[PDB]
Order: C-alpha cells, then structure tokens, then sequence
C-alpha cells in the first residue's frame, strides 16, 4: 500500500510514451489554394527562427498570388518498400579451379552484405531497419557460360559447424536449410525473414560488444554488433572429386516487409572496409560540384 | 514568453532569458519500459531525483578557428553522481535526457553554432591518410567521457557523412544575435528495451560552429559554451557489483 | 490463409495487402504500403507549436 | 483484384475488359475496347451543320 | 460563364471604394469632460509615434 | 477433399492443417502442429502432488 503523497502524485513507472505527432493520409501531393494580396501588419508568413530546430512553415499561398490546382500526383512511389524492394548485387562468391582463393571446390560467405556502394548507401540512410528478405543466387562460369554442374548452398546460423571441405560431414544438411540446384536451372530463390536477436538491425552501432580494457589490439571490435551477424552461407560443387568447371555465384537481395528508423546524414565519400565508416583522410572531397565564383554559374 | 524559459528537475533549475523553444526529439518524450517491450524479469529500480537532475559537465572555450565538439550519452555521466553510481552496479540501464547547452555573448559579437544529437554516432579515421589502412580508434575517441572531443574533419563528422546534413537529427542553433541556449530532449534510443551504460553510446552531442565566432578587438574574447544535461526516466536492473568498464 | 504470422510486419501502423502460397508469412510478396506520413516527426518537433502568420520568437 | 491504378487509359471514355496477376495495371492484357466512334469531330466540324436534302451555300 | 477557382474568388471589378472614415455632425465646438488625477501603468495618452 | 484416411496422424491429440492433391493423406505437407505440451509427464511424475511452498518431505 501507498500513503505518502509524493508517492500517490508521481509519474514514475508511466510506460505510455506521450507523441506531439500522428501521421495522415496522403496519397498525393498538396493541393494549392487560390491566394490574394494581403497587405496587413501583424501577420508575417516569410520571417523565421531557423534556430528553433523546425523547418519553414511558409507556403505558396502566403508568398505569392496562386491560383487553385488539384494535384493528384502520386506519393506511392516513396514508400519504404517502393525504395528498397528492388534486388540489388551483395555478394560474390568465386569457386575458381586454379586458384589462390578457394581451389578445393567449396566456399564460406559471411553474410554482411556492405561489401557494395550501391545497396549499402541506401540502407545507411536509415540507423535501425527490420524486414524479411528475398535472396536470389546467379551462377554461371566467368564467361556467363551455362555449365551441367550441382551446386549445393547452405545456411550454417552462428554455432553450426561451417563445412571445411567439400566432402565436410556438414554437408549431410540435416536440420539447417540447404538448397540443391543446377546453374542450368534458373536461379535458386527463397525468402528469408528477419532473424536478428534484436527488434531492428542497426547499420550503425556505436559501443563494444564485451566488457573489459579497450586497448590497441582489440580496437578492431569497436562497432561490431553481434546482433547483425546472421550466420554463414556455403556453397560447394556436388562430389568427391574436383568440378570441371570455375565458377561464380552472384548474391542478389530484395528487402521486402520493410521498416526503418532514425535518418541519418547520406555518405559522401568512398567506402574503404565493411565493418567502418573510415574514410581516406588525403581525399577529402566536397560532396558535390564546385564552381570558380559565388556569383557565377 | 517563448524566449524565457525555465528548467526544473530534481534539486536542480536552469533559467534563460534568451531562448528558441524546445524541441522534443523524433517528436515524443522520453518514457520508463512498458511491460510487453521489456524482457529482462527482475524488477527495476527508478532512483528518481537523485539521478534525474541537471549534471554540469564541461566548459569549452569557443574560438575564431575552433573546429568543433562532441560527447558521447551516456557516457559523459558514467563517473558522476548517484547516476554514475547505478550505471556502474547495474548491467542494464535506459533513460532520456534533457540537454542544455549554454552560451552567451554581446549584442555585438556574432557567430551561430549548430547543436545536434546523432544516434549511434560511429567514429572513423582517416585510414592512414591513403586510405589502405584498416586503422581504428582508439577508446579515449570513441568514448571520450565527460570532457569530450574535438572533431578533425568536421565536414564529414569523422565519420564520412556531411554535417550539411545533420539537421535532419534533432537539433537547434544558437545564434549569438538571437539567442544564448540550445535545448533538446530526447527520448530512449535503442533497438532493445535496456542495454549497458558501458558498452554502448547511445547518441553523440555535436556542437560545431557553421557561423565563426568574431567580434572586434576590445570585446570580451573568452566566451564560453557550457554543457548541462539532465537524465529523465532512468530505469536499472541486473544488479552485482560495480563495474567501471 | 490460415498461416504462421512472422513477417516483419506483423503489428505495424500500415496494413499490408500481399500474395503468399506458403504456411510462413514471411514468404509473402511485399505488396502495397499505406500511405500515411508524419513530417513533423522531423520537420517540426517542437514542444511549443507556432503559428505561421505570427513571429515564431515573441 | 485490389491494384494500383497506373494504366495508360484510366479514366477513359472507353472501358476495357482485362485480365492481370500483378498488383500494377499497366501489366494487364489490351483486352477489349469500347467500339464507340465519333467521325464528325474530322469529318464535319462546322459551326453550323448543314442538312442533306438542302443547299450547303444558302 | 465562370469555372476555375481564382477568376470566381477574384475582387477584380469591385467598384466599391472601401471608405475608413465617416462624417459625423459637428455643429459646435467639443464639450470638455470632468477629469481627475490618473496615476496607471500601461495607459500613456502623452505618447505618441508621430 | 474426400481422400483417404493414411496419415501417420490420423486420430491424433493434435490437429493439422494441410495441403495435398493426392488421394492418399500421407501425401500431404507437414502443416502446423498444435501447440499443446505437458512438461509433467517427465518433469513430474509423483503420485502426490507436493506444493512450492511447502516443504517436499514432511
Ligand atoms: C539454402 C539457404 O539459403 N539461405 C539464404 C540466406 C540468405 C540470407 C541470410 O541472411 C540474410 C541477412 C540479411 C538479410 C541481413 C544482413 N545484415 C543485417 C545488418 N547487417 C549489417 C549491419 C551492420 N554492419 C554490417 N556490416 C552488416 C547485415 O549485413 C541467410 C540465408
Ligand atoms: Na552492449
């Protein structure tokens, strides 16, 4: 029981978030009003405090005489899922005969997919993001040649044994997704929902993962989120002895279902590594054209 | 009457005669976990005003070539007060904050600072300057504690991103012939209902001026920009004994 | 469809109308988003709203 | 089907008969068109028309 | 005959010369008021913005 | 459908929803499961049921 009054008035434990902010409709842009000439004192439309933080409120209608327009302009096309839901290239995988790479017929792919400037500028616009995937996986030969071979891919989560050969006992698939597939079939395809131990991935996160001294050597942990390592993908040639044929596999993503949180400011300037924002410090450049004189074009 | 204003909270009142509003981050103020987002089962502690109060944290001097400023929540309270102390004996920790930043000059200085809150504010390096090393930085930077940091590339926030567009986080500026104080309160920001006071920064502070400070010879030269910060909200649990890092 | 509900989705602000031929929702297409917005969230959020006509600092 | 309206001829004076499988219109078949037609708007676009029977200059 | 919006909302033709000021019957000159000591705040009747 | 009744399921605790085109039931997918468990078949298998509270053996 409660009796003391700073008790019984407290606002301690009100878990409802209040929000100055509701969404509307809008499935098209503004329509614009007929406007006249306004000659008053007092009202003052075109004077702002840009130090508030909040954008101008002033409006056609209030600048300059208009005249009325429906606009029913679409605003369908900017939509999270308008944006994002268009496969784009996050992986390559190369399974080369003679080789440096990987020569022995198999290969493991740690999924991050910011290996690619396009895709990745994209998602960086966002901090958080949750949504399910569709993957889609191209194969063919460094020509583009369609060869009679059988592949094998296979998602191995955080904890399963990743294969170490092509003949790994891993192979024998036995509770983790895998899909057989010929690179003369069309391209292998599946959904893949969102997986993360999080409510949202997060492209941007700014703490360690463990606890303890953060000296020198361990700097290469700082920003590393366990919670966006999704696992490995494998691939191998389908046999105990040595394919006849080099080969590529080609990863596409089409983010579907998608939600996303907190903008951020968009890249501009080259990526260097997956796992950073570092940028190369000699070649600072502005973010888009210049010109010789601010009073010329 | 919306250029004055006053700031109570816990044992703790800030006033201002120069103001520009308040903004209230992502448009909702800062609230304690519901019980269907929370996952951890021990029941919280909420300190309240012993923890939810106005912290003075830094003095930084604003100069014609300053470059810039940032700090890193909740890191710059980790070691001060009551609040310190909860985060140091808990492992999971959440709140908002009020944040107060403060300078003043005369009607005849001039200069507009930008302030801004970025979550998950990710520090780079410049990569051996050719870019082909991998380097990293070093804790002191990404965690620099209550006297915070000054920025190297503040075009690209040492991070490859343009503070040009920064103003889509919430911010607000000070701009000496307007007014002598930024206030912004933001609410918890996270992918999870709690997280370590330690381990993870939630958001930066970015203070970097866009407008140089200048004013003729014979005007006050030292001027000031201080940082005061309130917690709101402040939840802990998962208690044992303190940790500092 | 009496389906599993694990989309992404599942108890969003935006109703979604998808195609799906499997027993996990995930797997459905991405279909047609509602179109609701909130500017102010970011273009404006001030605790103390202003009116256009007057002097936003009085 | 519940699409979008993004077809060439929404909101024509002619309605067609189409079929689709995907959420955008535009996919749809030609399908049929209305055979209404209007050869005065070429073929006789006078001020004012003149009768058969009499003398077109009177 | 009229459609769009502004040639119907616009007072292009208005004939009526709006007046902000009226005459008023002043046969003598204006009576003078009793008054007394007046010691306000805010009411300043002896200032003016010429 | 009017099939025949040769699930290894048939006559279950639990019921299924399926697909299948076949005649035969076995024919059909896995579906989904019903969601019933009793953890005290194993967990607890005592004659007399003893309390939390109280003390086990008394
Ligand atoms: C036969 C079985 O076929 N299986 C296919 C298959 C496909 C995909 C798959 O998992 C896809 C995971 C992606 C949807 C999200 C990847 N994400 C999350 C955020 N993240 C980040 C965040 C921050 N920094 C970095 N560097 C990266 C990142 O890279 C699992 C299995
Ligand atoms: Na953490």
């Amino acid at each position: 029981g409660d009796r003391v009054a700073d008790v019984i008035e407290s606002s301690i434990g009100d878990s409802v978030s209040r929000a100055l902010t509701h969404a509307l409709p809008a499935p098209t842009g503004q329509n614009t009003q007929v406007s006249s000439h306004r000659l008053d004192t007092g009202k003052v439309p075109a004077l702002q405090a840009a130090e508030i933080g909040a954008s101008s409120n002033a409006s056609d209608e209030s600048m300059i005489e208009t005249r009325c327009v429906l606009n029913s302009h679409s605003t369908a096309e900017t939509t999270l899922d308008s944006f994002f839901s268009r496969a784009g290239l996050v992986g390559e995988i190369d399974l080369p005969l003679e080789g440096t790479t990987n020569p022995n017929g198999y290969a493991n792919w740690d999924i991050d997919i910011t290996g690619y400037a396009q895709m990745r500028r994209k998602v960086e616009l966002f901090t958080y993001m949750r949504f399910d995937a569709e993957f889609t996986f191209v194969a063919c030969t460094p020509t583009g040649e369609v060869v009679p071979q059988l592949l094998q891919y296979m998602f191995v989560p955080p904890g399963a044994p990743k294969p170490d050969s092509r003949e790994s006992l891993a192979w024998q698939t036995a509770t983790n997704p895998s899909v057989f597939v010929k690179l003369s079939d069309p391209p292998a395809q599946v959904s893949v929902p969102f997986m993360s131990p999080a409510s949202a991935y997060q492209w941007f996160y700014d703490g360690y993962p463990t606890f303890g001294e953060h000296k020198q050597e361990k700097d290469l942990e700082y920003g590393a989120c366990p919670n966006n390592m999704m696992g490995t993908f494998s691939v191998r040639t389908v046999g105990t002895s040595k394919s006849k044929y080099p080969l590529v596999v080609r990863i596409y993503m089409r983010m579907k279902h998608v939600r996303a949180w907190i903008p951020r400011p968009m890249r501009n300037q080259n990526y260097l590594f997956k796992a950073n924002p570092n940028y190369a410090g000699n070649s600072i450049k502005p973010t888009g054209a210049s010109r010789t004189a601010i009073t010329t074009l | 009457s919306d250029r004055v204003a006053q700031l109570t909270i816990g044992n703790s009142t800030i006033t201002t005669q120069e103001a520009a509003n308040i903004i209230v981050g992502y448009g909702e103020w800062p609230s304690y976990c519901s019980d269907s987002d929370a996952t951890a089962v021990d029941k919280p502690t909420r300190p309240d005003v012993s923890v939810n109060r106005f912290y003075t944290l830094d003095t930084k001097l604003w100069e014609k070539s300053s470059k810039g400023w940032y700090w890193k929540f909740p890191d710059v309270l980790t070691e001060t007060g009551v609040f310190g102390q909860n985060a140091q004996f808990h492992y999971l920790y959440r709140s908002g904050f009020c944040i107060h930043v403060q300078c003043n000059a005369s009607k005849f200085h001039q200069g507009a600072l930008l302030v801004a809150v970025l979550p998950e504010y990710v520090i780079g390096t410049v990569a051996g300057g050719t870019g082909t090393e991998d380097t990293h930085p070093p804790y002191k930077q990404t965690q620099p504690g209550a006297d915070g940091f000054e920025l190297q590339h503040p075009y690209v926030l040492d991070a490859g991103i343009p503070i040009s567009q920064l103003t889509v986080c919430p911010h607000q500026w000070i701009n000496l012939r307007t007014n002598n104080c930024a206030t912004i309160i933001v609410p918890y920001i996270n992918a999870l209902p709690f997280d370590s006071a330690l381990n993870h920064c939630n958001f930066g502070l970015l203070v970097v001026p866009i407008s140089p400070l200048d004013y003729d010879q014979g005007a006050t030269p030292v001027i000031p920009i201080t940082i005061t910060l309130a917690p709101m909200c402040s939840e802990f649990a998962g208690l044992r004994q303190a940790v500092t890092q | 469809s009496h389906e599993n509900s694990n989309s992404a989705t599942e108890g969003s602000t935006i109703n979604y109308t998808t195609i799906n031929y499997y027993k996990d929702s995930y797997a459905a297409t991405a279909g047609k988003q509602s179109l609701k917005q909130d500017p102010d969230k970011f273009a404006n959020p001030v605790k103390d709203i202003f009116t256009e006509m007057a002097a936003p600092l009085k």
